[PDB]
C-alpha cells in the first residue's frame, strides 16, 4: 500500500508494435499520471495539463490565464533565477514550451535522459511556489502584448475572435483570450488592480491537483517513476475546485439563421457555415461528428466538393465538427470562393442542404462506420512513434476526458455504432439553426460595424426568411451519391525479411544518365510503410518567371485533377506531395506500401498525359494571382528571410517578377511548356522503408518507362545539374537592404553573419557557438530587453554556405534592433571567457545529444538522409563524424573564431542586414559600427560579389 | 476533408 496513491492500473492498452511500456496512476490529491518507460530513448520528457483555460479569464483582466503561463517560467521559490529554468533544459540537450486554449493551460518540456529528475524538480515548482516576480511581470506583459500583434492582422484570428463577439455577448465564449499590453498592464491600473496578486489569486483558486495531469516519459522503470512523480507531485494541493462547464450554448436563438460580410486583410474568398450542436465528446466510443464530417467532407466521386468544384463555385471544402467547450459545439462546412463562386453562394448553400437530405433520404450506414473504424484500427496497430516532447504533451490533455486505459486508444478506434446519434446531430444541420459568414474584398466600404479587438470591418444581416424557406424545402439532387468502397485499404502489412546485403545507410544502386537511385531498406522500424521520395531535375522549371510560374500552374493542376482518386488514397494512409522546385519537380509517396506502387503509377501517368480543362485553369490561376499579391500581408520577419533569400542565392526571381510574367501564361503556351519540361530530365530518388532491392529498382525503373513512353523522355546532361551558388561577402563588409510592410505595424529584420563553406570543421564551430548563445539570446533580447514576441538566433545553411542568423520582430526600428544584438555579442564573448570549463563541456555534450538523437519514425530518418542528398554531400555519417570532432574543441578555439568571424573587429566579417519597416515608420551597450553600403538594387549588387564554390559531395 | 487557435510561450 501506498498513501500518496489513489489508484493504479489496471493495464494501459497499446499497439501490439508499441515496445515502451506504461503504468496509469491516480495520486492522493487527484492528478492523474501516466507513466511512459522508454529505457531507449534519448530525450525523457514531462508535461502538465491545468484543465483551466481562458474562459476562466476575469471579466475585468482579459487574457490573465493566458500571462500567467508566461510567468511560470520565469522563476519560482525554490528556483529564484528568473531563466533557470531555461538555462538548464538548454545546457542539457532540452527545449520546453506552453499554451493557453479554452479550458486548457498545458506546460511540457524534453530533457536529456539523464536529466529527467533535474529538469522535472523545476518544473514542479511551477505548480507549487511561483514567484509572479513584479519585476518580470512590467517586462513579459510586453512578450504577450507582442505575441497578439502579430495576430491583429492575421485573417485567421480575426475571424477567430470574431465569432466569439457575435454570440451571447458575456458567455465566457466571448472572452478575449490572448490580452494585450493594454488589459494585462494599463486598465488594471487605471482601475487599481495589482496585477501580482490577481495573478497569485487565481494561480491560488485554479491550479489545484483536482484539475491536473501528468505524463512523464524516461529511461527509467516504472516504478522509478512512480517514485519521480509521487516525490514531487504528492505536495499539489487539492482545493477541490468545481470543474466549469459551459451548458447554454453561446448561439441562442437571436443569433441564428444570420448572415456577416466580412472584410478581410488578404485577398481572399471564403464562405463560412456552421451549425450549433451539444457537447458530443460524451459519445467518443462511437462518435457520430466524425461519422458525417467524413461523409460531407468527402471529396471523392459523387461527393458535395466535387460537384461545388464542378459548376466552378469552389475549390476546397472543409467540413465537420468543431470543438467549443465542455456543453456545446460546432458543426462547420467551410469553403473557398470562386469569383462566381461569390455571386452563387445562396445556391451553394443550398447544394449543402441537398446533400444533407441526401444523408438524410437514405439513413445511416454501417458498412461507412466499419470503413472508418478499420482505418483507425489500422491506423493505431501501425501508428508511427510520436517524439516523447509532443507525446507527453498531448496524453497529459487528453487525460481529463478518458479513463487511464483507454488514453492511448480512446481518439483512435470505435466501439458502437448508434444510428440515432447519427441521425439527431444530423437533425440538426437544418437551415432554420444555420449561421452563415462570407469573407470577400468586396464587401470593403459597405460594412457598418467594427469588432473590438482586432478591428475587423464587417456586417450583419438577418438571412431573408424566403431564402431559409427555399433551404428548408431542398429536393434530392441526383448528382449527390455517397461514397463508394474505399479501395486503397491496406491488406498486405507483412514486413519483409531483412535482406543478407542490407546496409545501414542508403546505398547507391543506380547510376544511369536517366536516375540515380539512393535505396535502404528499414532496419529498425518494421512497419508496412515506405517512403518514396523523387527529385525532378529540368532547366525549364525555372529559366525565367514565365517558367516557374508555368511549372507551378501545371503541377497545381495536375494535383486538382488527381485530387478525386488521391483522397480515398489518403483516407487509407497514402498521401503524395508534388510541388515544383527551383531545380525542377519533387514527389514524395509516403505511407502503407501496399496500394504504394499503384498510386504513383496513377501519377507520373496523368503527369506524362495530362488533359487541361480550361475553366480550371482559369480558376487555379486566378487563386495564384491572389497567392503572390497576399504575400504583401504576411509578417515582417517573414519578409525579411524572403528578401535575404534573394540577395543570397544566385538565381532568384521575386514575386513581383512571377505577377508580371503571370498576365502572359495563356492556356496554348502552359500546354506547349508540359512536353518541353518533360523532354529531358534526371531522376535522383531516395527508395526507404519495408520494400526490397528489387522492388525499389523497379519502381524507380517504372517511374522512367512511363515518362519515356508518353512524353518520351531521355536523360539530361551533367553539366546541366548543376545547383545556384551562395554570394561571397568581402571581408570586413556591411551590406543593409530596406524594404517596408504596408499591412503590419511591427518592424521585421534579420542579421545574417556569413562564415566560409560547410566544412566538418567549420560546421561545429558555427553550431557550437549558437549552443552556448541560443539561451542568452532569448533570455536578453526578450526576456530582459523585450525588444520582441519573435526572437531566434541560430545558424542558416544555404547552398553548401552557413552563417550566423538572427531574427527580431518588434515595434522598435531595426537600426535600434542592430545595436542591441551587436551589444549581446560583446556580452556573450566576454561570458565565454569567465565560463568555468567543464561548464564548456557541457555545452558540447548538449549539442552532441541533440546531434545523436535517432530518428523514431520512419519518415523522421527518410528526411535526414534526404537532406544529405538534395544537399548533394551525401554525408551520411555525418552525426558520429561531426560530433567526434565536436569534443575535440576548446573553449579558445571557439574564442579565436569569433574573433576572427564574427567580432566586431573581425577580419573576415561578413554581414547583411534586412530592414523591414513598420507600416508607418540601464541596459549593456553597443560598439560603434561601420556605415553599412545600402542596397538599391538586389540583382545589381549581386552582380558585383563574387559566387561560393559548391560543396565536393561524400 | 473533416476537420483535424491556441496562445503559445514561444514560436
Ligand atoms: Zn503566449
Amino acid at each position: 500500500n501506498n498513501p500518496a496513491i489513489k489508484r493504479i492500473g489496471n493495464h494501459i492498452t497499446k499497439s501490439p508494435e508499441d515496445k515502451r511500456e506504461y503504468r496509469g496512476l491516480e495520486l492522493a490529491n487527484g492528478i492523474k499520471v501516466l507513466l511512459i518507460s522508454d529505457p531507449t530513448t534519448d530525450k525523457s520528457s514531462a508535461a502538465l495539463d491545468v484543465h483551466i483555460g481562458s474562459l476562466s479569464d476575469p471579466p475585468n483582466i482579459a487574457g490573465l490565464s493566458h500571462f500567467l503561463q508566461h510567468m511560470l517560467f520565469l522563476g519560482t521559490k525554490k528556483y529564484p533565477k528568473e531563466n533557470e529554468y531555461s538555462q538548464f533544459l538548454s545546457e542539457h540537450a532540452g527545449s520546453s514550451n506552453a499554451f493557453t486554449s479554452g479550458e486548457h493551460t498545458n506546460y511540457y518540456f524534453d530533457v536529456s535522459h539523464e536529466h529527467l529528475e533535474g529538469a522535472l524538480d523545476r518544473f514542479a515548482q511551477f505548480f507549487l511556489s511561483p514567484l509572479f516576480d513584479e519585476s518580470a511581470k512590467d517586462r513579459e506583459v510586453n512578450a504577450v502584448d507582442s505575441e497578439h500583434e502579430k495576430n491583429v492582422m492575421n485573417d485567421a484570428w480575426r475571424l477567430f475572435q470574431l465569432e466569439k463577439a457575435t454570440g451571447n455577448p458575456k458567455h465566457p465564449f466571448s472572452k478575449f483570450g490572448t490580452g494585450n499590453k493594454y488589459t494585462l498592464e494599463t486598465r488594471p491600473n487605471q482601475e487599481g488592480i495589482d496585477v501580482r496578486q490577481e495573478l497569485l489569486k487565481f494561480h491560488s483558486a485554479y491550479y489545484s491537483s483536482n484539475l491536473m495531469a501528468v505524463v512523464v516519459l524516461g529511461r527509467e522503470s516504472l516504478d522509478d517513476l512512480t517514485n519521480l512523480v509521487v516525490k514531487l507531485f504528492s505536495e499539489v494541493e487539492n482545493k477541490n475546485v468545481p470543474l466549469p462547464e459551459f451548458p447554454e450554448h453561446p448561439f441562442q436563438e437571436e443569433h441564428l439563421k444570420q448572415l456577416y460580410k466580412i472584410v478581410p486583410i488578404k485577398d481572399i474568398r471564403n464562405l463560412y457555415v456552421t451549425f450549433p450542436i451539444p457537447d458530443l465528446q460524451k459519445y467518443y466510443k462511437s462518435n457520430p461528428g466524425h461519422y458525417l464530417g467524413h461523409l460531407i467532407g468527402h471529396e471523392g466521386p459523387g461527393s458535395l466538393l466535387s460537384e461545388l468544384k464542378s459548376k466552378g463555385w469552389v475549390n476546397t471544402l472543409v467540413g465537420g465538427q468543431k470543438e467549443g467547450a465542455r456543453g456545446f459545439m460546432f458543426f462547420i462546412i467551410n469553403v473557398d470562393l470562386t469569383e462566381e463562386g461569390l455571386l452563387h453562394v445562396e445556391d451553394i448553400i443550398l447544394h449543402m442542404f441537398q446533400y444533407i437530405q441526401k444523408l438524410r433520404a437514405e439513413g445511416p450506414q454501417e458498412w461507412v462506420f466499419q470503413e472508418l473504424k478499420d482505418l483507425n484500427a489500422v491506423a493505431f496497430r501501425f501508428k508511427d512513434k510520436e517524439r516523447p516532447r509532443g507525446y507527453t504533451s498531448k496524453i497529459a490533455g487528453i487525460l481529463h476526458y478518458y479513463p487511464l486505459e483507454e488514453v492511448l486508444t480512446a481518439e483512435y478506434l470505435l466501439e458502437e455504432f448508434r444510428p440515432d446519434l447519427i441521425e439527431m446531430v444530423l437533425d440538426k444541420l437544418r437551415p432554420e439553426n444555420v449561421r452563415v459568414a462570407i469573407v470577400s474584398k468586396s464587401f470593403e466600404g459597405k460594412t457598418d460595424r467594427t469588432e473590438e479587438w482586432y478591428g475587423t470591418q464587417y456586417k450583419q444581416e438577418a438571412i431573408p426568411d424566403e431564402v431559409i424557406k427555399k433551404w428548408q424545402n431542398a429536393d434530392l439532387n441526383g448528382k449527390f451519391k455517397l461514397p463508394t468502397k474505399n479501395e486503397f485499404i491496406p491488406t498486405n502489412f507483412e514486413i519483409l525479411p531483412l535482406e543478407k546485403e542490407a546496409t545501414p545507410y542508403p546505398a547507391l544502386i543506380k547510376d544511369t544518365a536517366m536516375s540515380k537511385l539512393w535505396f535502404k531498406q528499414d532496419d529498425k522500424f518494421f512497419l508496412p510503410k515506405a517512403n518514396l521520395n523523387f527529385e525532378f531535375f529540368s532547366p525549364f522549371a525555372y529559366v525565367d518567371p514565365l517558367h516557374s510560374n508555368m511549372a507551378y500552374l501545371y503541377l497545381e493542376l495536375l494535383k486538382d485533377s488527381l485530387n478525386e482518386y488521391a483522397y480515398a488514397a489518403e483516407l487509407a494512409g497514402l498521401s503524395y506531395d508534388l510541388q515544383n522546385t527551383i531545380y525542377g519537380m519533387y514527389l514524395s509517396v509516403k505511407g502503407y506500401n501496399d496500394k504504394q506502387p499503384i498510386l504513383l503509377k496513377k501519377i507520373i501517368e496523368k503527369m506524362a498525359t495530362f488533359e487541361i480543362d480550361e475553366k480550371r485553369f482559369e480558376i487555379i490561376k486566378e487563386a495564384y494571382m491572389r497567392s503572390l499579391n497576399n504575400f504583401r500581408a504576411e509578417q515582417p520577419h517573414q519578409h525579411a528571410m524572403y528578401y535575404l533569400r534573394l540577395l543570397m542565392t544566385e538565381v532568384a526571381w521575386t514575386k513581383d517578377e512571377l505577377k508580371e510574367a503571370l498576365d502572359d501564361v495563356t492556356l496554348p503556351r502552359l500546354k506547349a511548356f508540359i512536353p518541353q519540361l518533360l523532354s529531358r530530365l534526371h531522376i535522383e530518388a531516395l527508395l526507404h522503408g519495408n520494400i526490397t532491392k528489387q522492388a525499389a529498382l523497379g519502381i524507380m525503373q517504372m517511374v522512367e518507362d512511363t515518362l519515356i513512353e508518353h512524353a518520351h523522355t531521355k536523360p539530361l546532361l551533367p553539366s546541366q545539374l548543376v545547383r545556384y551558388r551562395e554570394v561571397q561577402l568581402p571581408d570586413r563588409g556591411w551590406f543593409v537592404y530596406q524594404q517596408r510592410n504596408e499591412v503590419h505595424n511591427n518592424s521585421g529584420i534579420e542579421i545574417y553573419y556569413q562564415t566560409d563553406m560547410q566544412s566538418t570543421s567549420e560546421n561545429m564551430f558555427l553550431e557550437l557557438f549558437a549552443q552556448i548563445i541560443s539561451e542568452p539570446a532569448f533570455n536578453t533580447l526578450r526576456t530582459k530587453e523585450q525588444l520582441g514576441y519573435i526572437v531566434f538566433s541560430g545558424p542558416r545553411r544555404a547552398n553548401g554556405i552557413q552563417g550566423l542568423r538572427f531574427i527580431i520582430q518588434s515595434e522598435k526600428p531595426p537600426h535600434y534592433l542592430e545595436s542591441r544584438v551587436e551589444a549581446f555579442l560583446i556580452t556573450m564573448e566576454k561570458s565565454i571567457e569567465d565560463m568555468t570549463e567543464e561548464a564548456f563541456q557541457k555545452h558540447i555534450q548538449a549539442l552532441a545529444i541533440r546531434r545523436l538523437d535517432k530518428p523514431k519514425k520512419l519518415s523522421a530518418e527518410s528526411a535526414k538522409y534526404w537532406g544529405e542528398i538534395i544537399s548533394q554531400q551525401y554525408n551520411f555519417d555525418r552525426d558520429n563524424t561531426e560530433v567526434a570532432y565536436l569534443k575535440t574543441l576548446t573553449k579558445e578555439d571557439i574564442i579565436k573564431f569569433y574573433k576572427e568571424m564574427l567580432a566586431v573587429d573581425a577580419p573576415r566579417r561578413h554581414k547583411v542586414s534586412v530592414h523591414v519597416l513598420a507600416r508607418e515608420m540601464n541596459l549593456s551597450q553597443a560598439p560603434a559600427l561601420p556605415q553599412p553600403e545600402v542596397i538599391q538594387n538586389m540583382t545589381e549588387f549581386k552582380r558585383g560579389l563574387p559566387l561560393f564554390p559548391l560543396v565536393k559531395p561524400h | 476533408a473533416p476537420m483535424g487557435f491556441q496562445t503559445k510561450r514561444s514560436k
